[PDB]
C-alpha cells in the first residue's frame, strides 16, 4: 500500500492544475478515492470523492462544478483537475482510499499529500468541546463533541471516524464506526456513544500519542471535518 | 338476425379460449425459471399480442359490427387498434419464424450473435413498425379523402368499412405485411426443411419436423388467406356473402386460441411444465 | 434510505456484471467430458489435442474454445459425483480395441459404456466413441479370430468387418437410441482429423439442443 | 493380512470397553435440554415482525 | 496366525456388542416422547431470494455473526451473501470450477473451498491489500473433497474421497492427524459445539466419531442400509442426526450409542442431500431430492412444515448460531431465507 502525490507548489489566481496521484500495493479499481485538504491553520476539509466505478460522482458546497476528479484503472492514476481557482484554496491536500461493505475499514490508509500554494448550510456541523488538552504519559485524556442531529441511524450503525495527524506524518485512522479499531492500532483506545453525545479514552498514552485528533461523521456524502484536538506533551 | 348472435357467441367463444389459453402460457413462463430462455421471449410477445386481440379487439370488433352511432376519430382508432395488434402478432410470428432460421444457420455462434439484449431490440423495433403500420390510416388514409360527403360524420354509426378504405387492406397491409412475411416464413421452413434433410438423412424425426412446419404453415393460411382474400374481391368491384365475411373474421381470430396449440405445445419441455401443473395444481 | 449502504449497492451491482460477463464467456466456450477403459487410449487422446484429481486441457480450435475435463485419476466411486457433469456437452468415451485379446476388459469397456449411456443425468449429453490403436486391432486381427470374447461372431476374419461388429455391438447397448447420437470414429496417430471430427460432433450437439429448445425440431 | 483384518479387532475390543448410558437417560436429557432453550429458538416460538431482522 | 481366527474374533465381538446393546435398552423413545406436546404445523415465509449464482449452487456455511454467508455454485465463484441487504460482498474467482463444499471460519477471517479437486484452498477475506488471494494450498489428498470445516484459525478438519479424513494445520499446511477408519468414501462431517469431537459420515452406511487431539475412534453406528450424503451434530453435543439415500434420517446418540428414532414416510422415497438443526435441535430441516424440503419434529416424528418454494434438487440447509433464519440453496441458483 503506497500512495505518491504530485503536482503542487505555486499555482497563480485562476490558472489550472492537475493534480496526479499514483497507487501502488492494492486493488486501485476496488477502491474509491477521497481528496482532503488542511489549511496551514485550519484541520482537514473533504473536497471531493469517486467511487470505485467512477459512478455517482459528488462535489462538496464549496468546490461543487469548479474541480473534477478522474480515474484510470488500466494505467493506475487519479487526476484531480482544479481550474480557475480562488485564493483560498492553498492547502494541503491527501489522498484517501476507502471500501463500503459490511465489516469493512474505510479511511484506513492516508496518502503523502502535496501542498498548493496560491500567490497573492445543508450540512453535518461537528461542534469540538475543546481545541487543546495537554497531556502526560501513562495519565487518560477524554476527548467530546457534538452534532448537529443523532447520527444513530436505523440500521443501529453509528458513522464516526476518529483520525490521528502526528506532527510531520499523515493521519491515520483509530477508530470507524465507533465500534471498530482500524488494522494496526493498538485496543487501548475506547471510543462509544449514544448518537449526540461521543466520548473516545486513550488509556496508557504513550509518547507515539502525540498529534492532533479530527472526528467524521458519514451520514451524508459532504463529509465535514472537526476542529481538531491538539495535544501537548 | 341470428346470424349475428351466433357470430357473436362464436367471437365471445374464440376470445374467451385465446385469453385463456395466453394466460396459462403466461403463467407458465413467468413460474418455472426452467425455461426463461431465450426461446421463450419470442413467445412472450406473441401471448401478449394474442391477449391483447382477445382482450381490446373482439369486444370492439362486436361493438363494430352492432353498428353504434359514435365519433368518427372514435371507431376510426378503435378499429385501427385491431389492425395495430393484428401486426403486432404476425411481427412476433416472423421473429419466430427468423430466430428458428438463425437457430439452423447461426449454429456455430447462435449465442454469440444474439444476446438478449438484441431480442428485446428486435422485439421493440417489431412492436414500432406494427403500431406506426397500424395508425396509417389515422394519418391521412381514411374515408375523409376517399371521396366527397365524408368528414361531416361527427354522429354517425359505424361498421368497419364506413370509416376504413379497401384499398389500404389490400396493397399496404396484404400485399406488404401479409404476403410478403407470409412468403419470407415458407422461404425459412423450405430453408430449415432442406438444411435438416442434409443434414439428418444419412425418418421418424424427419416425419415429426415436416409434420410440424406444414401444420404450422397451414394453420397460418387458414387464419389469414381466407379474409385477405375476400378484402381482394370486394376490391375489384365483386360480390361477397354477408356470412362468408363473418367465417372469415372467426377464421382469423381463432389463429390467437390455436397458436399456443400449435407453438407452446410442440416444444417438448412446455408440455412437460404444462402437465406438471395440471397433475400437481 | 442510508449513508454507506449505497455504495456496498453499487458494488454489489458491479459485482452481478462481472459474474453475467464470467458466465457469458463460459457459456461461449465449450466443455467436454473424457471417459473410457484404460490411460493410454486417453493419454494418447489428450497429446493430439493440446496447446491430481480431474484434469482440465484447454485449446482453441476454429473460434471455438474446448475444455476437456479427464476425470481418469479419481478411483472413487461414480455414481456420487457424476452428477455435476449433468451441463456438459458431450462425453468424448475413448476405449482400446487391443483390449479384445488382453484380460475381458472388452466386456468391463462394454459395461461402463453401457452404464454411462443409461444414466439419468446423461439424458441430454451425446457420447462419441473413440476406437484407438486401429493398426493394433488390424495386426492382432491376422493372429487371433474375433471369436475369443465374441461366441456369437460367425464371420471371416476381416479388419473392417470386425470393426463394423465392434460398432455395432457398442451402439446396441445404447438404449436411449431415439434421443442419444452414437458418433463412433476410429482415431490413432494421425493428423487433425480427430480434433475435425470433435469439432463436428460438438457442432451437431450444438444444433440438436438449440432445435429442440426452440420446439420440436 | 493384519493391516486390515487386525485393526478391526482392535477397534471393536475398544469400542465394545467403552461406557455406555441408558437410552432413557439420554432422552430425559434430550428433552430437557428441548424444554429449556423452547423460547430461545426464534424458529419453534413466533417471533414478531418488529425483531425479527428479516422483516420487510 | 491365520484369517479364520480373526474373522469368528471380530464375529463374537459384534455378537457381543449387539447383546450388549440388546441388554441396555430398555425402552423406545416414542413412549417416552408421548407424553410431549407436538409443536403442530409451523408455517415458514420466503424472506430474501438470492439469484446473483448462474449455475447449480452446492453448500453454503453460515458466519458466527449469523449476518454474512459463503456460497459456492458450479460456475466456480464464491459469493459472500449479506443475508439482510442481499448484497454481494465479496467475489472469489475459483481455479477450478468443480467444487462442492465451502467453509467459513468462526472468526471470519478465511474461508475454505473444495470439491472435485484434490485440494480445499483457503482464501482470505481481511487481506490489507482488498482483493482475495489463495492463503493456503493442501495438496496432500488424491481423491475429490467432500467437505471441509474450520476448528480454529489454524487447524482446518477435511474429508476426501477415499477413506481418510485429515488435519491440515495453516501454519504448515502438513497433516496433524490422518484417520484411517472408515472403509468407504466419506460424504460428510459434523462437528461438536465443544469442538472436541466430530463424527463423519461416509458411503459404508456407517458414521464415525473421532477426537480433534486424540484421534482414535470411539463408537461407530451401522443403522442405515444405504450410503449417508450429510450429517449434522445436535446443538447439545451429545447426539446427531444421518441422511442416506433410503428416504430415512437416523438419529443416534453418543451416550446411547444407538439409533434413536427415524424419520421416513410412504410417499417419500428420494434420498437426502442436506440435513441440519436449529438452535434448540427441536426442528430438523431436511433437502431431498424433489423440488420440497422438509421441517420434522426431533421427537414426534412428525411433518411439522413442508416447503416449497424450490423448483430443483435441495442442494444445501444452512442454520443461523442463534436460529433466526435458515438458507435453503438448490441447483436452480437460487438461495432463499425462510423462518
Ligand atoms: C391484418 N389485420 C386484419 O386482418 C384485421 O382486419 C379485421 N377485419 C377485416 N375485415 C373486417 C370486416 N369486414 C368489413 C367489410 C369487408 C369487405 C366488404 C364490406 I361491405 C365490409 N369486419 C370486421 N373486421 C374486419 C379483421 O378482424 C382482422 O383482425
Amino acid at each position: 500500500v503506497q500512495l505518491v502525490e504530485s503536482g503542487g507548489g505555486l499555482v497563480q489566481p485562476g490558472g489550472s492544475r492537475k493534480l496526479s496521484c499514483s497507487a501502488s500495493g492494492f486493488a486501485f479499481s476496488s477502491f474509491g478515492m477521497h481528496w482532503v485538504r488542511q489549511a496551514p491553520e485550519k484541520g482537514l476539509e473533504w473536497v471531493a470523492y469517486i467511487s470505485s466505478g467512477s459512478g455517482t460522482i459528488y462535489y462538496a458546497d464549496t468546490v461543487k462544478g469548479r474541480f473534477t476528479i478522474s480515474r484510470d484503472d488500466p494505467k493506475n492514476t487519479l487526476f484531480l483537475q482544479m481550474t480557475s481557482l480562488r485564493s483560498e484554496d492553498t492547502a494541503m491536500y491527501y489522498c484517501v482510499r476507502s471500501i463500503y461493505y459490511y465489516g469493512s475499514s474505510p479511511f484506513d490508509f492516508w496518502g503523502q499529500g502535496t501542498t498548493l500554494t496560491v500567490s497573492a448550510s445543508a450540512d453535518i456541523v461537528m461542534t469540538q468541546a475543546t481545541s487543546s488538552v495537554p497531556v502526560t504519559p501513562g495519565e487518560s485524556v477524554s476527548i467530546s463533541c457534538r452534532s448537529s442531529k443523532s447520527l444513530l441511524h436505523s440500521n443501529g450503525n453509528t458513522y464516526l471516524y476518529w483520525f490521528l495527524q502526528r506532527p510531520g506524518q499523515s493521519p491515520q485512522l483509530l477508530i470507524y464506526r465507533m465500534s471498530n479499531l482500524a488494522s494496526g492500532v493498538p485496543d487501548r483506545f475506547s471510543g462509544s456513544g449514544s448518537g449526540t453525545a461521543f466520548t473516545l479514552t486513550i488509556s496508557r498514552l504513550e509518547a507515539e500519542d502525540v498529534g492532533v485528533y479530527y472526528c467524521m461523521q458519514h451520514l451524508e456524502y459532504p463529509l465535514t471535518f472537526g476542529a481538531g484536538t491538539k495535544l501537548e506533551l | 338476425s341470428l346470424a349475428n348472435v351466433t357470430y357473436i357467441t362464436m367471437e365471445i367463444f374464440i376470445g374467451l379460449c385465446a385469453i385463456v389459453g395466453n394466460v396459462l402460457v403466461i403463467c407458465v413462463v413467468k413460474l418455472n425459471p426452467s425455461l426463461q430462455t431465450t426461446t421463450f421471449y419470442f413467445i412472450v410477445s406473441l401471448a401478449l399480442a394474442d391477449i391483447a386481440v382477445g382482450v381490446l379487439v373482439m369486444p370492439l370488433a362486436i361493438v363494430v359490427s352492432l353498428g353504434i352511432t359514435i365519433h368518427f376519430y372514435s371507431c376510426l382508432f378503435m378499429t385501427c387498434l385491431l389492425l395495430i395488434f393484428t401486426h403486432a402478432s404476425i411481427m412476433s410470428l416472423l421473429a419466430i419464424a427468423v430466430d428458428r432460421y438463425l437457430r439452423v444457420k447461426l449454429t456455430v455462434r447462435y449465442k454469440r450473435v444474439t444476446t438478449h439484449r438484441r431480442i428485446w431490440l428486435a422485439l421493440g423495433l417489431c412492436w414500432l413498425v406494427s403500431f406506426l403500420v397500424g395508425l396509417t390510416p389515422m394519418f391521412g388514409w381514411n374515408m375523409k379523402l376517399t371521396s366527397e360527403y365524408h368528414r361531416n360524420v361527427t354522429f354517425l354509426s359505424c361498421q368497419f368499412v364506413s370509416v376504413m378504405r379497401m384499398d389500404y387492406m389490400v396493397y399496404f397491409s396484404f400485399l406488404t405485411w401479409i404476403f410478403i412475411p407470409l412468403v419470407v416464413m415458407c422461404a425459412i421452413y423450405l430453408d430449415i426443411f432442406y438444411i435438416i434433410r442434409n443434414k439428418l438423412s444419412l425418418y421418424g424425426r424427419e416425419f415429426k419436423t415436416a409434420k410440424s412446419l406444414f401444420l404450422v404453415l397451414f394453420l397460418f393460411a387458414l387464419s389469414w388467406l381466407p379474409l385477405s382474400i375476400i378484402n381482394c374481391i370486394i376490391y375489384f368491384n365483386g360480390e361477397v356473402p354477408q356470412l362468408v365475411l363473418y367465417m372469415g373474421i372467426l377464421l382469423s381470430h381463432a389463429n390467437s386460441m390455436m397458436n399456443p396449440i400449435v407453438y407452446a405445445y410442440k416444444i417438448k419441455k412446455f408440455k412437460e411444465t404444462y402437465l406438471l401443473i395440471l397433475k400437481a395444481c | 434510505l442510508s449513508a454507506e449502504d449505497k455504495a456496498a449497492v453499487e458494488r454489489s451491482k458491479m459485482i452481478d456484471r462481472n459474474l453475467r460477463e464470467d458466465g457469458e464467456k463460459a457459456a461461449r466456450e465449450v466443455k467436454l467430458l473424457l471417459l473410457g477403459a484404460g490411460e493410454s487410449g486417453k493419454s494418447t487422446i489428450v497429446k493430439q489435442m493440446k496447446i491430481t484429481g480431474i484434469v482440465e486441457t484447454h485449446f482453441t480450435f476454429k473460434d471455438l474454445h474446448f475444455k476437456m475435463f479427464d476425470v481418469g485419476a479419481q478411483r472413487s466411486e461414480r455414481k456420487k459425483w457424476i452428477h455435476c457433469f449433468e451441463g456438459v456437452t458431450a462425453i468424448i468415451f475413448c476405449v482400446a480395441l487391443s483390449d479384445y485379446d488382453l484380460v475381458n476388459r472388452m466386456h468391463e469397456s462394454m459395461k461402463l459404456f453401457d452404464s454411462i449411456c443409461n444414466n439419468k443425468w446423461f439424458t441430454d449429453t451425446s457420447i462419441i466413441l473413440f476406437l484407438n490403436k486401429k493398426d493394433l486391432f488390424e495386426e492382432k486381427i491376422k493372429k487371433s479370430p474375433l471369436t475369443i470374447c465374441y461366441p456369437e461372431y460367425a464371420g471371416s476374419n476381416t479388419y473392417e468387418e470386425a470393426a463394423a461388429y465392434i460398432q455395432c455391438q457398442f451402439e446396441d447397448l445404447n438404449k436411449r437410441k431415439d434421443t442419444k447420437e452414437i458418433y463412433t470414429h476410429f482415431t490413432c496417430s494421425t493428423d487433425t482429423k480427430n480434433v475435425q471430427f470433435v469439432f463436428d460432433a460438438v457442432t451437431d450437439v450444438i444444433i440438436k439442443n438449440n432445435l429442440k429448445d426452440c420446439g420440436l425440431f | 493380512s493384519i493391516a486390515q483384518a487386525r485393526k478391526l479387532v482392535e477397534q471393536l475390543k475398544m469400542e465394545a470397553n467403552i461406557d455406555r448410558i441408558k437410552v432413557s437417560k439420554a432422552a430425559a436429557d434430550l428433552m430437557a435440554y428441548c424444554e429449556a432453550h423452547a423460547k430461545e429458538d426464534p424458529l419453534l416460538t413466533p417471533v414478531p415482525a418488529s425483531e425479527n431482522p428479516f422483516r420487510e | 496366525s491365520e484369517l479364520d481366527q480373526l474373522r469368528q474374533e471380530a464375529e463374537q465381538l459384534k455378537n457381543q456388542i449387539r447383546d450388549a446393546r440388546k441388554a441396555c435398552a430398555d425402552a423406545t423413545l416414542s413412549q417416552i416422547t408421548n407424553n410431549i406436546d407436538p409443536v403442530g404445523r409451523i408455517q415458514m415465509r420466503t424472506r430474501r431470494t438470492l439469484r446473483g449464482h448462474l449455475a447449480k449452487i452446492y453448500a453454503m456455511h453460515w458466519g458466527t455473526d449469523s449476518r454474512l454467508l459463503v456460497s459456492a455454485s458450479q460456475d466456480g465463484k464464491l459469493i459472500i451473501w449479506d443475508s439482510y441487504t442481499t448484497n454481494k460482498v465479496h467475489a472469489i474467482p475459483l481455479r477450478s470450477s468443480w467444487v462442492m463444499t465451502c467453509a467459513y471460519a468462526p472468526s471470519g477471517n478465511y474461508v475454505a473451498c473444495g470439491g472435485l479437486d484434490n485440494i480445499c484452498s483457503i482464501y482470505n477475506l481481511k487481506t490489507r491489500e482488498g482483493n482475495v488471494r489463495v492463503s493456503r494450498e493442501l495438496a496432500g489428498h488424491t481423491g475429490y473433497l467432500s467437505c471441509c470445516r474450520f476448528l480454529d484459525d489454524n487447524q482446518i478438519v477435511t474429508s476426501s474421497g477415499d477413506t481418510t479424513c485429515a488435519l491440515w494445520d495453516i501454519e504448515t499446511g502438513q497433516q496433524t492427524t490422518t484417520f484411517t477408519g472408515h472403509t468407504g468414501d466419506v460424504m460428510s462431517l459434523s462437528l461438536a459445539p465443544d469442538t472436541r469431537l466430530f463424527v463423519s459420515g461416509a458411503c459404508d452406511a456407517s458414521a464415525k466419531l473421532w477426537d480433534v487431539r486424540e484421534g482414535m475412534c470411539r463408537q461407530t453406528f451401522t443403522g442405515h442400509e444405504s450410503d449417508i450424503n450429510a450429517i449434522c451434530f445436535f446443538p447439545n453435543g451429545n447426539a446427531f442426526a444421518t441422511g442416506s439415500d433410503d428416504a430415512t434420517c437416523r438419529l443416534f446418540d453418543l451416550r446411547a450409542d444407538q439409533e434413536l428414532m427415524t424419520y421416513s414416510h410412504d410417499n417419500i422415497i428420494c434420498g437426502i442431500t442436506s440435513v441440519s438443526f436449529s438452535k434448540s435441535g427441536r426442528l430438523l430441516l431436511a433437502g431431498y431430492d424433489d423440488f420440497n424440503c422438509n421441517v420434522w419434529d426431533a421427537l414426534k416424528a412428525d411433518r411439522a412444515g413442508v416447503l416449497a418454494g424450490h423448483d430443483n434438487r435441495v442442494s444445501c440447509l444452512g442454520v443461523t448460531d442463534d436460529g433466526m433464519a435458515v438458507a435453503t440453496g438448490s441447483w436452480d441458483s437460487f438461495l432463499k431465507i425462510w423462518n
